DNA sequence: CCCTGTCTGGCGTCCTCTCACCCCTATGATCATGA
DNA sequence: TCATGATCATAGGCGGTAGCGTGCGCCAGACAGGG
């Protein structure tokens, strides 16, 4: 990685693995030009203790380090832990299409439906837009069409609320501990800033309102959205998979 | 680097302060004996080349 | 602290009080900031442990299930019938005590108007076909679970319940903590289990077991209160009988363990040689 | 126990998802063990249709055509 | 009497405790500890001193050279703070150095030097502190956060229960120096005795003893008594003591003198010792099984032989007693073992030890230290005295050894920085005495264990470990060279010092960035004790003690204010009064209560003296005369809270202000708020935000000008006198004739700070609010800063409340405002954000910054000039151009895409030798005639305060009334007047007029100099463009405001004005609250101070109604008089008859928006006071109107809570968290999307929304979420085509991070594949 | 070989936001000035 | 014309003739100590 000014803080892969070609360099130069009996020794020991700290660094006595206390990173402390592909690549994923914002109320909400900015809802729903301007003949190419949509023209509100009518959201709380913190919902497009929420609903998130905020993902595709509409949608989640007690209890 | 001195009444931290210190030939714990096979029966060589490596 | 505090919040308080005030809410803040730290890794070993286990046939064909009673501590029952046996099919045909009629078929899942048939006759234990005693390689059949919970129906073919039920035991983790005699109140008739009782000279009955339980047979068959009674306690009462409410039974000492007997005879020493088997050592004061 | 009965598993994917990721791989390396993706986590990890939902009908069909 | 800013508007007061300790300078522990570091210090230490004392003289190995010191000296700084804030330089001061070398001879090191030199070296530069009492590090302004770490000196730890299971407990010794090795005795499930140094391996203690040079004879001397046996004619005699018979049961019948006393099978008891002891019996007898298994002390020696009769510490046998029996000693020397009294520990020890003298001993320490080398007896004596006994590598403070001497009962407190044998033999007895059972242990959280560091000592200590580096280098150098030829400069190199001394102050684990929003904020982080950073704990290892206030934080760490989270009680904040003692421990003032009556004398106790003695509570009642008017009266005597008599009392507290910080002492009503929703109030009255218009707090606790004034966000005049000239930028004091110098005329200017950008992006504001021709006292307000007005401190606005439930939009916390307050402008916060652009030097060539740009047209490049930089005032929009900037390609810098703003300030800094275009070439002809103008006045208006003197001087003798001004004004010295005071002080103001001529001269000329030069900058960067763009970001539906008490809340409903439930007058309220959120979150101050403010604007508009109505001063006179008499005994008592008739309308005039009360901490105003002054206005007593409804028109039944809250909004916007992404940028190692706003990224679907998605059935949308949307780069693109052709439908694919998973297992030795 | 102590390996919440920081010192070579 | 001094540019892993580390805690399973 540049840092921007004109040096290259390394990772520390690319030094460990220069430090294993330098020292198996030295090794092959002093094999070639002979070992003084009883020397052949000392430098395939610190092969090995630079192989040793390539594979797994610190299972081994002292571990090394580049700057100043913290020991550099080896391959196993690339799998293993935090922090490593398997729970912060693989298991967890960064994912377009998404946003966030601040909650707040709103009360004249049906249950099955929430409140969402119009920014965010023109911003999320980018390609839909594109789409319906090349299908209803409003900007001949997809570059036309993206510099109507950056300029907001007075057309595509319209094609907005032709977008959003019938289609489902997914909104997350951030600590998700049980399967009701994550619901799907059917947007209404709000002058505003905030995520406006329907208060019954927030006994399931254990959500109040001194600054939560949420997060709003996109079903791209067609099952996705039919399973945002038959499975985790607001008014089928009225009782706790723990007991039979309904989680629209009023508050 | 073959260097003649004596170990225990000159303690080596006090000497740390110079060059000539990596550390001991080990194959161990302990400082070992070194041979000095050139010294002995290996005195005058390098008639490998003068490549002068690479 | 022995002097507590004497003041409301809508009158003052002067500055120890409100020390000692904080005594106790620090010690609350700190609490749930490790109980968090506690509670999400339970959630995770619970889920990965489960992460599995998909509702994967649709009857497995067995019969051997876990039985289910309420729960008795020793006071009230604490959790009945019907909130346990809630929506879970029934592992062996539950037979009314007119016995040769069958009330339940042996497949039938036990909804509200079934647990309200079950609460009317009184059942005793209505044995029902549990997940861990399943048939199903690799995987969980459906009348071995239950009822779908969120639902009203039975579960579907394939709802993975290791993770909604790995959630459902670690999600409460934020809310939970971190850091004589046998006195009867109910009425009814006594009946005790595993117990090896004889007959003392007062006319009592004696027992000679650690691991008697009494209970107190109900009107109609359950039982509202059980006693685990310790060895060698001394009952005012027998078995099958009839007591009355407030009425202390069985007494005996925690301190002492009592070596009582069976048969009636004198008392001699076998292997015991004063000096090295027993010392003689005088009560001093007291003279026994 | 459930952290050494995740770690006892014939799945060497869902045993190095969860703790140490050193012991699982190098025991199921030496011993040549062989994951089919069995379950939820290994397909969540590999990028498929996990076996619960609407992807346990797909497994089925998967499955009756092997 | 008061002072002239306080006739302006005088603070109601209630409080009825008379005050005797005002508020000290609340940044004094900052500015206290670093004047202690750095200054001119004679008699050793502390300071620079110290470090410079204690490393040097460098003396070289063997070759008879020294390098020894001198003195130092710190030169002024280059830069003072406004240029080196703007330019990005550390405050530093070069710290020059006075080094001599001296020479010796040979054969005589006691001999004479052949020649010395002494003379001045530099070495690094240490930054100064400003006078706010912070730093500047790279043009941020940073500050050193205080520790509170271990103190020095030994401590007596015990390890309870937890070890070997079976509840045997342990006890641990650990002496802890202040620099150098640590040394843990301890004991064993066994009882043996084990030493430890720094952890490592364990050995038996008494190994070290046979180190400090004891024969096994002497240490069975120190820790034990004898027992003396004398052979005397019948069954070997013995010398019988009976108090080690206490309670032992003896093996036969003891008789003595013919009488039996103690009985076989019985114990001694206490009388039969009395009866012994008594009757003087000595000599008693013992069987031959008595010395069965006594342990000898000594050496036995025969004396035929020459052999040994028995070893040191052995038990006697039969055999051994008839060895020693025929030898011929009669006196036998053994030891008490008992089971309670004393365990032979030493003795169990010394069986264990291998070793037998002091050889060995070395041996195995040498070992146990650096294992497996040969050792030798130099070696082992060298690392020995090393270790412990030596000046160099160990040293306990002054503060290691007073623990060290209190707690082992010592009596000189003063003793030297290395141990001794006497120290360790006394550690190692004390411990012996712990295990006894007689003293106690010691905890650890006790605050006289935990000593607080400062700027001054840590940076003392980064220095010398800079110091030891360089001596390392000096030794190196100084016996090899040629001698005489060099100088101590070309030895001594400045890089490891600056290195050491910038790496603390640039990134440390306690050199942290200050968060400056608010001058609260300011003054509450500069005041802070946190345990973390090096040398303490850690937040995710420990624990559960420490995050627990102890019953001694009462007056020196505030119990209430600290941070929830991940760290509670570790980031503490220290209290009102506490000041730090000599040694570095916390000490309070108190009151010494002399045997009747409360002296009024202070008295400063620390944690250890405040235990043994009784402190009376704050808050107890005295009739005028100290008596205390009750007979049993609330205490606290050791730790513990209870009842105590009258006059057992010998303290009491100052002021009942001292438990709490500066953070809670602000919160009016404290005493009512449970301790959680204080903790939050605090916490976000420091997270506050400057708004507008700053007004004031109704209900203030009269605290506000302490932190208003004792901050350095106000211009507090320094010498008084009356204003002369007020302006937005500048305001000249004329200081009064009684209070000046003789010479240096001297009227003062103060340059204000106008609109600059803050740390957290705020507008750090200063307004002048003295008018013109005004008095003005010595240490009074001139100018107030941000969230400031007239000297107090106004953080929110205090807006019109009322709690009732209004139509489910306040919900769980939520607040609903009227338009009423958007529409007045009154939260409208003004931000400044910072936007730089830097034109590197790349290959094809060097950039280009002028406008001539390719792709854009005129509608871009009409907001730029023609080279490039957008104008000063050009109001933007988000994504316009600022700076126009083309590579060897487009690369302009542009408004990141949301903010507006408008461009208020534009730096261009050049790096020496580029081209300056025509727009560097216009700022510093800008600069350059604003430092010309500004000097030019300087001049001016100096010497207009020097023709002033001239004029007054002249008044008398000699004095031309006409002939004074047909001259020019520069020659007033020639006129008539003798040899007086007069000609000579016009002598004196010539010196001075001559001095500013060639002052004014060199520094015009120096000011042209540094405004004409470069700026040393980055490797490769032509020329930095800074452009300072300036929002104002209003009010909206999502903001967070909260008041004072821990009522927080999103802002949900921004209604019109009509809609607001107004009352039967017909203002409408202004927020609508939630009353729901009372009884559960127990903040019922909150209702009590929404009482007394609408007390407050009672008075206010019966103000408003007598001054409307054009009434004269009388009836304005009678009713503030009676709006300020109205309580019980308070401390006010003002009276409005000396004011005359012209600052009671002005006061007036600052009351008619509200009168302002006071309310102390827990003294404050009671229930009955509130109620006799909203009797004072007509408004209802309860407090509550009856109102109306906005939309129905019909009124709410059941009347409501209205009042004044003084709410704050909080810098946790709702346009600074928005954040959305349809498709952006990838990350590079693993094709993800990136994370963050400012990058513009994508919402994290963590691994527990998997599981709540594996927890339906929904198996698309999770195989869409972690394949498509996220990873599968052919997957996405094949996907964005779908969506805009109209089908919805997905090509999964794999993700490209599990190919890297491949990559990364497959490149060990492991052969991961993909089957089939 | 059968305990029983020691040792060293594992593990210790989620999501977001902000900020700084990310070699200096020494040696060698070249150029300029002075003798 | 030659030599010396000063300034600028380019180049690597405790810094030193030792010693720094020191305020987590539990569980668990193997390795070894004692008997
Ligand atoms: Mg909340
Ligand atoms: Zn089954």
């Amino acid at each position: 990685v540049p840092l921007d000014g004109g040096r290259f803080a390394t990772s520390d892969l690319n030094d460990l693995y220069r430090r294993v070609i330098n020292r198996n360099n030295r090794l092959k130069r002093l094999l070639d030009l002979a070992a003084p009996d009883i020397i052949v020794r000392n430098e395939k020991r610190m092969l090995q203790e630079a192989v040793d700290a390539l594979l797994d660094n610190g299972r081994r006595g002292r571990a090394i380090t580049g700057s100043n206390k913290r020991p550099l990173k080896s391959l196993a402390d690339m799998i293993k832990g935090k922090q490593g592909r398997f729970r912060q690549n693989l298991l967890g994923k960064r994912v377009d299409y998404s946003g966030r914002s601040v909650i707040t109320v709103g009360p004249y909400l049906r249950l099955h439906q929430c409140g969402l900015p119009k920014k965010m809802a023109l911003e999320l729903f980018k390609p839909f837009i594109y789409g319906k301007l090349e299908l209803r003949g409003l900007a001949t190419t997809i570059k036309a069409a993206k510099k109507m949509v950056e300029r907001e023209e007075a057309v595509v509100w319209d094609i907005l609320d032709e977008v959003i009518r019938e289609h489902p959201v997914l909104l997350n709380r951030a600590p998700t501990l049980h399967r009701l913190g994550i619901q799907a919902f059917e947007p209404v497009l709000i002058e505003g800033k905030a995520i406006q929420l329907h208060p019954l609903v927030c006994a399931a998130y254990n959500a109040d309102f001194d600054g939560d905020q949420m997060a709003v993902h996109v079903p791209l595709t067609l099952e996705a959205q039919l399973e945002a509409r038959a499975l985790m949608m607001s008014t089928n989640n009225i009782l706790s998979p723990a007991n039979g007690e309904p989680i629209i209890v009023p508050s | 680097l073959f260097v003649e001195f004596d170990p225990e009444v000159i303690h080596t931290t006090t000497i740390n302060a110079t060059r000539g210190v990596s550390h001991f030939v080990r194959f161990g714990a302990s400082p070992a004996i070194v041979p000095s096979a050139v010294i002995h029966q290996l005195s005058v060589y390098k008639p490998k080349d003068i490549v002068d490596p690479a | 602290i022995e002097t507590p505090i004497t003041a409301n919040f809508r009158e003052g308080l002067n500055v120890l009080q409100y020390f000692i005030s904080t005594h106790g809410a620090r010690k609350g803040l700190a609490d749930t900031a490790l109980k968090t730290a506690n509670s999400g890794y339970l959630t995770r070993r619970l889920v990965d442990v489960a992460q599995d286990l998909v509702v994967t046939e649709d009857d497995c064909g067995t019969h051997e299930g876990i039985m289910m009673t309420p729960v008795i501590e020793g006071g009230d029952v604490k959790e009945p019938l019907r909130d346990r046996v809630l929506g879970r099919v029934t592992a062996e045909d539950v037979l009314k005590p007119g016995t040769a009629d069958i009330l339940v078929p042996r497949n039938t899942l036990l909804h509200e108007q079934w647990c309200d048939l079950l609460e009317e006759n009184s059942v005793d234990a209505v044995k029902v076909r549990s997940v861990v005693s399943c048939d199903t390689d690799f995987g969980v059949c459906a009348h071995c679970y239950g009822r779908d919970l969120a639902r009203g129906h039975i579960i579907n073919k394939g709802e993975a319940i290791g993770v909604i039920a790995a959630q459902s035991i670690g999600e409460p983790g934020t809310q939970l903590t971190m850091r004589s005699s046998i006195q009867v109140k109910n009425k009814g008739s006594i009946k005790l289990s595993n117990v090896k009782s004889v007959v003392n000279s007062s006319g009592k009955l004696v027992i000679t077991s650690r691991n008697t339980e009494l209970k107190l047979i109900d009107e109609f068959g359950r039982t509202k209160e059980s006693y685990k009674v310790p060895y060698g306690a001394v009952l005012a009462k027998g078995d099958g009988e009839q007591v009355a409410g407030g009425e202390t039974v069985a007494n005996w000492d925690p301190h002492t363990m009592p070596v009582i007997t069976e048969v009636s005879g004198f008392v001699r020493f076998t292997d015991m040689i004063d000096g090295q088997t027993i010392t003689r050592q005088t009560d001093e004061l007291t003279g026994l | 126990g459930i952290t050494k009965a995740s770690l006892a598993t014939e799945s060497f994917i869902s045993a190095a998802s969860f703790q140490e990721t050193t012991r699982v791989l190098t025991e199921a390396a030496v011993a040549g063990k062989r994951d089919e993706l069995r379950g939820l986590k290994e397909n969540v990890i590999v990028g498929r249709l996990i076996p619960a939902g609407t992807g346990y009908a797909y497994h089925q069909d998967r499955m009756r055509r092997r | 009497v008061y002072s002239y800013t306080e006739k302006k508007r005088i603070r109601k007061d209630f409080g009825k405790r008379p005050q005797v300790l005002d508020v000290p300078y609340l940044l004094s522990i900052q500015l206290d500890s670093f004047q202690k570091f750095i200054e001119q210090d004679p008699e050793g230490q502390y300071g620079l001193e110290a470090a410079f004392r204690s490393v040097f003289p460098i003396q070289s190995y063997s070759g008879n050279s020294e390098l020894q010191y001198v003195s130092y000296r710190l030169g002024e700084p280059v830069f003072d703070v406004q240029e080196c804030q703007i330019r990005g330089v550390t405050y530093s001061a070069p710290l020059r150095v006075k080094l001599r070398l001296v020479i010796y001879e040979r054969e005589a090191p006691e001999g004479t030097v052949k020649d010395i030199k002494e003379q001045e070296v530099y070495m690094g530069e240490i930054p100064l502190m400003t006078d706010n009492g912070t730093f500047v590090i790279n043009g941020t302004e940073r500050v050193i956060v205080s520790q509170l770490h271990r103190s020095p000196g030994v401590f007596f730890d015990s390890d309870k229960g937890k070890t070997h299971s079976s509840g045997k407990v342990l006890y641990n010794a650990r002496i802890i120096p202040y620099r150098g090795s640590w040394l843990d005795f301890e004991f064993d499930p066994k009882d043996n005795l084990f030493v430890r140094i720094d952890r490592r391996r364990k050995l038996p203690a008494t190994i070290i003893l046979r180190a400090l040079n004891y024969t096994t004879e002497q240490i069975l001397d120190l820790f034990f008594e004898k027992v003396i046996f004398e052979i005397r004619d019948n069954k070997l005699q013995m010398e019988l003591v009976p108090e080690r018979l206490r309670g032992e049961t003896a093996s036969f019948d003891i008789e003595a003198n013919g009488k039996v006393y103690v009985e076989k099978g019985r114990r001694i008891t206490a009388r039969h010792i009395r009866q012994l002891e008594k009757d003087d019996v000595k000599l008693i007898e013992v069987p031959v099984e008595y010395i069965a298994g006594k342990v000898v002390a000594k050496d036995y020696i025969d004396e035929s032989t020459g052999e040994l009769i028995c070893a040191a510490n052995m038990e006697l046998s039969l055999d051994l007693l008839a060895k020693l029996s025929q030898s011929g000693h009669k006196r036998i020397e053994t030891l008490f073992t008992n089971d309670l009294d004393h365990g032979p520990y030493i003795s169990e020890t010394l069986r264990v030890d291998p070793t037998n003298d002091r050889l060995s001993a070395l041996v195995e320490i040498y070992r146990m230290m650096r294992p497996g080398e040969p050792p030798t007896r130099e070696a082992a004596e060298s690392l020995f005295e090393n270790l412990f006994f030596s000046e160099d590598r160990y040293d306990l403070s002054a503060v290691g050894r007073m623990k060290f001497n209190r707690s082992l009962l010592r009596e000189e407190i003063e003793g030297s920085g290395i141990l001794s044998k006497d120290d360790i033999i006394d550690v190692m007895k004390k411990l012996i005495d712990i295990r006894n059972g007689k003293g106690e242990v010691d905890d650890i959280d006790h605050l006289g264990n935990r000593r607080i560091r400062s700027v001054g000592e840590m940076a003392e200590n980064q220095f010398r470990v800079g110091l030891v580096r360089v001596e390392r280098a000096v030794k190196e150098r100084l016996s090899l060279g040629d001698l005489d030829t060099l100088m101590p400069q070309d030895m001594i190199n400045a890089k490891p010092i600056s290195a050491a001394v910038k790496e603390f102050f640039g990134s440390s684990q306690l050199s942290q960035f200050m968060d400056q929003n608010n001058p609260l904020s300011e003054i509450t982080h500069k005041r802070r004790i946190s345990a973390l950073g090096p040398g303490g704990l850690t937040r995710e290892r420990a624990g559960f003690e420490v995050r627990d206030v102890h019953p001694t934080h009462y007056g020196r760490v505030c119990p209430i204010e600290t941070p929830e989270g991940p760290n509670i009680g570790l980031i503490n904040s220290l209290s009102v009064y506490a000041q730090t003692n000599e040694y570095g421990f916390l000490e309070t003032p108190y009151r010494k209560v002399t045997d009747g009556v409360v002296t009024d004398e202070i008295h400063y106790l620390s944690a250890i003296e405040e235990g043994n003695y009784v402190i009376a509570q704050a808050n107890s009642n005295l009739d005028e005369e100290g008596h205390f008017v009750e007979d049993l009266v609330t205490c606290r005597s050791k730790g513990e809270s209870s009842l105590f008599s009258r006059d057992q009392v010998d303290y009491m507290d100052v002021s009942t202000q001292q438990v709490v910080s500066v953070g809670a002492s602000l919160i009016p009503f404290l005493e009512h708020d449970d301790a959680n929703r204080a903790l939050m109030g605090a916490n976000m009255q420091r997270q506050a935000v400057p708004t507008l218009r700053a007004d004031k707090p109704l209900v203030g606790t009269g605290m506000e000008r302490a932190v208003a004034v004792d901050s350095g966000v106000t211009a507090v005049a320094k010498r008084g006198g009356v204003v002369q000239y007020v302006d937005a930028s500048r305001i000249v004091i004329k200081v009064n004739e009684d209070e000046m110098y003789p010479g240096e005329a001297g009227i003062d200017i103060y340059n204000l700070t106008k609109y600059t950008r803050s740390n957290q992006n705020t507008c750090i504001n200063q307004m002048p609010c003295v008018s013109l021709g005004e008095p003005v006292e010595r240490g009074d307000v001139l100018a107030d800063g941000p969230s400031t007005d007239l000297g107090e401190l106004a953080l929110g606005q205090n807006m019109r409340v009322a709690f009732m439930p209004w139509n489910g939009y306040n919900f769980e916390d939520s607040i609903l405002v009227s338009e009423r307050v958007v529409q007045e402008d009154r939260f409208t916060t003004i931000h400044i954000q910072e936007l730089a652009c830097v034109s590197r030097d790349t290959k094809l060539g060097p950039e280009e910054i002028t406008a001539d740009i390719p792709n854009v047209g005129e509608a871009a490049l009409s907001k730029l000039d023609e080279s490039g930089i957008v104008y000063i005032g050009a109001e933007v929009t988000g994504g316009d151009i600022l700076v126009g900037k083309v590579t060897p390609k487009d690369s302009s810098l542009r408004v990141p895409n949301g903010v507006s703003g408008t461009v208020i300030d534009v730096q261009v800094f050049t790096r020496d030798g580029v081209e300056k275009d025509k727009r560097a070439l216009e700022i510093e002809e800008m600069q350059l005639k604003q430092a010309k103008k500004d000097l030019s006045e300087e001049l001016q208006i100096l010497e207009a305060g020097l023709f002033s003197r001239i004029r007054a001087v002249l008044v008398a003798g000699g004095v031309e009334a006409e002939k004074l001004d047909k001259l020019p004004r520069d020659r007033w010295l020639e006129l008539g007047l003798t040899d007086e005071e007069k000609q000579n002080q016009l002598e004196q103001l010539a010196e001075q007029y001559d001095e500013l001529k060639h002052e004014f001269e060199k520094k015009l000329e120096a000011k042209r100099r540094k405004i004409t030069q470069g700026d040393d900058l980055a490797p490769g960067v032509l020329k930095i463009v800074k452009v300072y763009l300036a929002v104002k970001r209003r009010i909206q539906p999502g903001d967070k405001m909260a008041g004072r008490h821990g009522n927080k809340g999103v802002i949900s409903k921004i209604n019109p004005i009509e809609d607001m439930p107004y009352d039967e007058n017909g203002t409408p309220v202004d927020i609508v609250l939630n009353p729901l959120g009372v009884p559960s979150r127990m903040n019922i101050g909150q209702i009590l101070e929404t009482h007394l403010g609408m007390a407050a604007k009672g008075i206010g508009d019966k103000i408003n109604a007598m001054l409307k109505q054009q009434q004269e001063v009388a009836k304005l006179r009678e009713f503030i008089q009676r709006a300020y008499d109205l309580g019980a005994d308070v401390r006010q008592k003002v009276d409005l008859s000396t004011f005359s008739d012209e600052e009671v309308m002005r006061l007036a005039e600052n009351l008619r928006k509200g009168m302002p009360i006071a309310t102390p901490v827990f003294d404050g105003a009671k229930e009955a006071e509130i109620k006799e002054l909203l009797k004072l206005g007509d408004l209802p007593t309860s407090g509550q109107i009856r109102l109306y409804d906005g939309r129905t028109g019909e009124q709410f039944e059941r009347p409501v809570t209205v009042g004044y809250m003084y709410m704050l909004k909080l810098n946790h916007l709702v346009d600074d968290k928005m954040h959305a992404r349809s498709t952006g940028s990838y990350s590079l190692v693993t094709q993800q999307p990136l994370g963050g706003k400012a990058q513009f990224g994508g919402q994290r679907f963590g691994e527990m929304e998997v599981w709540a998605l594996e927890a339906y059935g929904a198996a698309y949308t999770l195989q869409e979420m972690l394949t498509v949307k996220s990873d599968d780069v052919n997957g996405r693109t094949k996907m964005y085509k779908n969506i805009v052709d109209g089908n919805h439908q997905m090509e999964p694919g794999m993700p490209e991070s599990f190919n890297v998973l491949l990559k990364e297992i497959r490149s060990l030795g492991i052969n991961i594949e993909l089957e089939d």
